[PDB]
């Protein structure tokens, strides 16, 4: 008879208390959005992380965790840094994030093809489909001064740049020289061509030109995450 | 036991020509795609060209466009790189690489250091 | 008071329409209920409302053969006052519950698509169950009014009516006015506003192509139009009858002229039990994967 | 250059000698000897439980030695200890880092280990006098993410890492006692022998090695597969093991013969293997796939015998009870089912 | 350059150590595995279904 009493006690106490705590934890868990930060050594991803940490880390063991909040919605970004060169195994721990942030250094052409190849490899992975990508081109100032100087020519690395023509939808900034705009939009169109070649309707890429003095990146991420979540809701609620 | 063996190369005057060959054994040649990667003096690994399983979808780094050509021979498990109009800036070791998984169009760690499915390399020197 | 009434089509059109409705309604509604339960099991709270709507539709469908029998005998009831009471209650009540659950689905969709990051609390299964229970209880309590009266009458002519009389009693007119307004117009307006908001929100998407926006616009209009077409005529006729009664209680002249039209319009309102499964389950590809 | 060429040539000569010895040792195959054995093609079983409560995808699980309690790990940051018979939850440990990739259950039943993308192995105490579960030790020193861990007893534990090495620890002092430095790529899995005197490991380079726990050096290497090895498991008698690879096949190796002697593949199967496990007697071989199914193989005939369908996403982990009474499988759909 | 030579020497030493082990023909191993899997066939519930009474689950 004691066995039945013990089973009743265990069931009631343990399961009820644990379930209440689990529901409380779930409430908090469902109210936060998590993002993955990617980039190269010469990029400035850490700079942006620090900038919005100032604008708005503990337990750092190679992973730099950052928190910020826009319009009372909480975000959480992670930056893996304690790993070696090879990526193809620990990259699939992030198969259910809202978005991936991809940062490029557009003032250095000698390293452009490496970023192009990495973006192409990410876009086509079996487990990283269905995840949108935010694209930042981070060193527009250096690129502008580099192109103005004229010491080195883009066509050497990309001979197709000779026949390039500026697109109609381009909206140059008021004080921009036409050829700087030409070069920057060409570099962007390369990534967009890879993106649209073999993607799908369950996938998108949002590009932005950014620098080391911008303070609008938090709102860009916020708006893009809002668009992504709305598109997912359309499909969940059987309107698509 | 995956192994790749390169051949060819040597000394050549600027504007010369050579043909590189890479013999593969130990896996199904037609299931994977192949690449070319070279390491010039005082430099890291650099991706040159790749070719898909069937033989279409070729791609090059811009610096060698219009000069080099890549091809397969699925009946002999060999890869080729016909080089012409050589320049001094092409002096380097040339490795034969292949992707880690068969039926995929992503190739992640081919240019890393200590990548396993890569060849020993062959020295190509251009000078006078 | 009393007056002569007759018909010639109600023994032909209504029973045939009901016979057509039943066979297509039963299996389709069962499959829709299965799909809704699967969606609930996947932790989507639209499924709760879908199952409630399907259950209401099946409950309404189960009581049609009795009224087919009633219509075949030219408006005569032979199964007892208690059966008349119960079947009349269900047959006259389930429509408004179906409408209310359609409105609930519409509002849930509006909250989901228009505020992606605001109300995670409201979009839960627990809230869905609470709201569904409240809706069921409130609808039944508010429509229980005619269950405390006599619902079987015999006229001088060869008629034995159930839940109707010509001329009707005073309380029936007020019941009819409340029915028309509260149980038809309000949920319809809520649905219209919710889908308007859905379209306004969706217009701003950057990841969506023009073809998909066109498809969504088509679907919303179809959903609104089906309900209007199915339900408008019977309610306009009911409102006119009630108003004329409040005008001159003793005058039955008008009631004599629109008897067949009233009965045909009443019979016409059963097509929703077949329309709803199609539009809300089959058109979607994911739900069609059963 | 000349010395390097000589070293490479002599390495090739030793490779040729090893290949010649392996060829000489082969005089038959499992298929010929086992051709007369009857099949077991009537294998069919259904799910008997479904454990709910995890918020995110399940990455690992491990049975307790009593084959009643089990521990599970999820990437929302929870270790939940379930009661299998009644489906009750016994404990729930929050974790400092949510990117857990492995978990272990102490054979004595007093501790559970945990680790992941933080390069640490944390030990938890389940029987503290205060009636709470608290951290009791942290092991640090790996330079890559933790892929697997297994208790030897209450005091020592062996782990594998993404830095290509394995280690042996002393829990009381938290110090590395031995290191194993043979592999060339990431090490993805471990498996201890029944006597705990040896263990095997598979790496991203398509090869597996055998280690001596006390001596501390590798003794054998196996090079049959074509791509990354994702799972490994010892045979019940401790004289063979099996591996699962990204080339969509499984293979069985032979310690005494030093040779591969079986392959499990099908033409219409194109995805890779994620987990493997043997039954109590070793006549069955269960493997999870990137597609959401799980196939039961015939380890002697090599023909399929059944399937386990019902998960809505990638099958990640897999385990079998010490008494061979039930099979547990986790998945990326966040549910943990028990079959048969 | 010296690091490559050291790595090559270590690899050669490992190969030499591994090439001096005494093996056995595959037939003995196959026979032993067959005998083991046969001798423990009666203790596998997943092979022979367990009656509902004796099932801890269900």
């Amino acid at each position: 008879t004691e066995d039945q009493r013990n089973e009743e006690k265990a069931q009631r106490e343990a399961n009820k208390k644990i379930e209440k705590q689990l529901q409380k934890d779930k409430q908090v868990y469902r109210a936060t959005h998590r993002l993955l930060l990617l980039g190269a050594d010469n990029s400035g991803k850490s700079t942006i992380v620090k900038q919005m940490r100032i604008l708005h880390s503990g337990g750092t063991s190679g992973i730099f965790e950052t928190k910020f909040q826009v319009d009372k919605v909480n975000f959480h970004m992670f930056d893996v840094g304690g790993q070696r060169d090879e990526r193809r195994k620990w990259i699939q721990c992030f198969n259910d994030v809202t978005a991936i942030i991809f940062v490029v250094d557009s003032s250095d052409y000698n390293r452009l093809q490496e970023a192009l190849n990495l973006f192409k490899s990410i876009w086509n992975n079996r487990w990283l489909r269905t995840i949108s990508v935010i694209l930042f081109l981070n060193k527009q100032d250096l690129l502008a001064e580099k192109v103005l100087a004229g010491k080195s020519k883009i066509e050497d690395y990309f001979p197709e740049f000779a026949r390039y023509t500026t697109p109609e939808d381009a909206t140059p900034e008021p004080g921009e020289d036409p050829r700087v705009t030409r070069a920057k939009y060409f570099i962007r169109d390369e990534f967009l061509r890879i993106s649209t070649a073999s993607g799908d309707g369950r996938h998108y890429c949002y590009p932005h030109f950014t620098c080391a003095v911008d303070t609008e990146n938090a709102r860009r991420i916020f708006n893009d995450c809002r668009d992504i979540i709305q598109r997912m809701h359309l499909r969940q609620y059987e309107l698509l | 036991q995956v192994q790749l063996q390169e051949s060819g190369g040597g000394l050549v005057q600027p504007g010369g020509s050579l043909r590189l060959s890479c013999a593969a054994s130990g896996f199904t040649f037609s299931n994977y795609k192949m690449n070319w990667v070279r390491q010039a003096p005082g430099k890291g690994l650099e991706w040159v060209s790749d070719i898909s399983q069937s033989g279409a979808s070729i791609s090059y780094t811009g610096s060698v466009k219009g000069r080099f050509t890549i091809s397969r021979d699925n009946a002999k498990n060999t890869l080729y790189l016909q080089m012409n109009s050589l320049k001094p800036e092409d002096t380097a070791v040339y490795y034969c690489a292949r992707c880690p998984a068969p039926f995929t169009r992503d190739c992640f760690d081919v240019t890393s250091t200590t990548y396993a499915y890569r060849g020993q390399g062959t020295q190509v020197t251009v000078s006078s | 008071e009393g007056c002569h009434v007759d018909s010639r089509v109600d023994h032909l059109f209504p029973p045939s329409l009901y016979i057509f409705v039943i066979g297509v309604g039963l299996p389709t509604n069962c499959l829709a209920l299965w799909a809704a339960y699967r969606q609930v099991q996947q932790r989507n709270e639209l499924g709760v409302y879908l199952m409630n709507l399907s259950i209401a539709d099946l409950l309404y469908i189960c009581t049609l053969p009795l009224w087919v029998d009633y219509f075949l005998h030219h408006d005569n009831w032979i199964h007892g006052p208690g059966s008349c009471k119960l079947f009349g209650f269900i047959f006259y009540t389930n429509i408004y519950i179906s409408i209310a659950f359609l409105c609930c689905i519409s509002v849930d969709r509006y909250l989901a698509v228009a505020h992606p990051l605001r109300f995670a609390r409201l979009r839960r299964v627990k809230t869905a169950v609470a709201v569904s229970s409240v809706v069921w209880a409130t609808e039944l309590g508010a429509n229980s009014a005619p269950l405390f009266h006599d619902e079987l009458f015999r006229d001088r002519y060869n008629h034995t009516f159930c839940f109707e009389k010509f001329p009707m009693e005073g309380w029936v007119a007020w019941m009819n006015l409340y029915r028309v307004f509260v149980g038809f117009l309000f949920p319809w307006a809520l649905m219209l506003l919710s889908y308007r908001g859905i379209l306004r929100a969706v217009r701003g998407s950057v990841s969506t192509e023009r073809q998909e926006k066109a498809k969504i616009k088509r679907l919303a209009l179809s959903l609104i139009a089906i309900v209007l077409v199915c339900f408008a005529p019977y309610h306009v006729l009911l409102l006119s009858r009630s108003a004329i009664y409040l005008g001159r209680p003793w005058d039955c002249g008008f009631e004599e002229r629109v008897f067949s039209a009233y009965h045909s319009s009443l019979a016409f309102t059963s097509l929703n039990c077949v329309a709803d499964p199609i539009l809300y389950c089959l058109v979607n590809e994911g739900a069609r994967s059963d | 250059g000349s010395e390097l060429d000589q070293l490479r040539q002599e390495a090739e000569q030793l490779k040729n000698q090893i290949r010649d010895a392996r060829k000489a040792c082969a005089d038959a195959t499992l298929s010929q000897i086992t051709n007369n054995i009857d099949p077991v093609g009537r294998i069919q079983m259904r799910t008997r439980r479904t454990l709910r409560g995890h918020l995110a995808k399940i990455y690992a699980m491990h049975w307790g030695t009593d084959s009643r309690l089990l521990v599970s790990a999820s990437q929302d940051g929870k270790l939940i200890i379930w009661d299998s018979y009644t489906t009750n939850k016994v404990h729930a440990i929050p974790l400092r880092s949510s990117w857990v990739m492995t978990c272990a259950y102490a054979p004595s039943g007093n501790y559970v280990a945990c680790g992941g993308l933080d390069n640490i192995c944390s030990i938890y105490n389940l029987k503290t006098r205060e009636g709470n579960v608290r951290v009791s030790r942290e092991l640090a020193g790996h330079t890559g993410y933790l892929s697997c861990c297994r208790f030897l007893d209450d005091n020592q534990i062996v782990t594998s890492s993404g830095d290509t090495t394995c280690a042996l620890w002393d829990i009381e002092t938290g110090q590395q006692t031995t290191t194993f430095t043979g592999h060339t790529g990431d090490v993805m899995s471990l498996s201890l022998a029944p006597d705990t005197r040896l263990f095997v490991s598979g790496a991203c380079d398509a090869s597996a090695k055998l280690w001596d726990v006390r001596e501390g050096m590798c003794r054998q290497t196996f090079t049959g597969h074509e791509s990354d090895i994702n799972a490994i498991c010892f045979f019940p008698n401790g004289n063979a093991f099996a591996t699962g690879s990204d080339d969509a096949t499984c293979r069985l190796f032979d310690l005494r013969a030093d040779q591969e002697l079986m392959t499990y593949s099908h033409d219409n199967i194109i995805c890779g293997i994620t987990s493997v496990s043997f039954s109590k007697s070793g006549r069955l071989l269960l493997a999870g796939y990137d597609d959401f199914n799980c196939n039961v193989w015939d380890a002697l005939k090599a023909d399929r015998a059944g399937v386990l369908a019902g998960h809505d996403n990638r099958v990640s982990c897999l385990g079998v009870t010490d008494d061979g009474m039930a099979v547990a499988t986790g998945s990326w759909d966040s549910f943990l089912k028990i079959w048969n | 350059n010296t690091a490559s030579i050291a790595q090559a020497r270590k690899l050669v030493e490992q190969l030499k150590m591994e090439a001096n082990i005494d093996r056995i023909k595959v037939s003995k191993a196959a026979a032993d595995l067959m005998a083991y899997c046969e001798a423990h066939a009666k203790e596998d519930p997943l092979l022979t279904p367990v009656p509902a009474s004796e099932n801890p689950f269900r």
